[PDB]
């Protein structure tokens, strides 16, 4: 009896009504700071493609025989 | 095009379900949009 | 002489051809880059 009351309570506490939401704000902080860091190495990646793809066109498009 | 729309139009739908959720900081009882 | 120079005109070409390639795929991973990021939140 013991045993399967404390496995209630916990059942309980665990996910059924824990006040605790700060794990969803957590959670949270952690996918912004990912998706941010994604973001600026995309950005990063698409400023060096630029500036090569530059320097590629103006080699490209003023050479011809 | 046969990945770049599809990611595009999944963000559009995303970003209607974020938009039907826009703060007003409202008092009394506005309960609307800003620039409305 | 001119069939060395016409040799040098074909490999220049061809390696014209190879770098429009690339550069195809380079502007549009860029495009696609570019619009992908712009239409964020």
């Amino acid at each position: 009896l013991m045993k399967l009351v404390s496995d209630l309570k916990q059942f309980l506490i665990l996910n059924d009504f824990p006040s605790v939401n700060e794990a969803i704000d957590q959670r949270n902080q952690q996918l912004r700071a990912l998706q941010e860091e994604c973001d600026r190495k995309l950005i990063t990646l698409r400023d060096e493609v630029s500036i090569d793809l530059y320097e590629l066109e103006e080699e490209y498009y003023s050479s011809s025989s | 095009d046969h990945l770049y729309v599809l990611e595009h139009n999944l963000h559009l739908l995303i970003r209607e379900f974020h938009k039907q959720t826009v703060m007003p900081h409202p008092a009394s009882a506005p309960f609307g949009h800003k620039r409305m | 002489e001119r069939r060395e120079i016409v040799e040098v005109n074909k490999k220049l070409k061809q390696k014209n051809q190879q770098l429009k390639q690339i550069m195809d795929q380079l502007r549009n991973l860029i495009w696609d880059i570019n619009a992908m990021l712009a239409m964020r939140n």
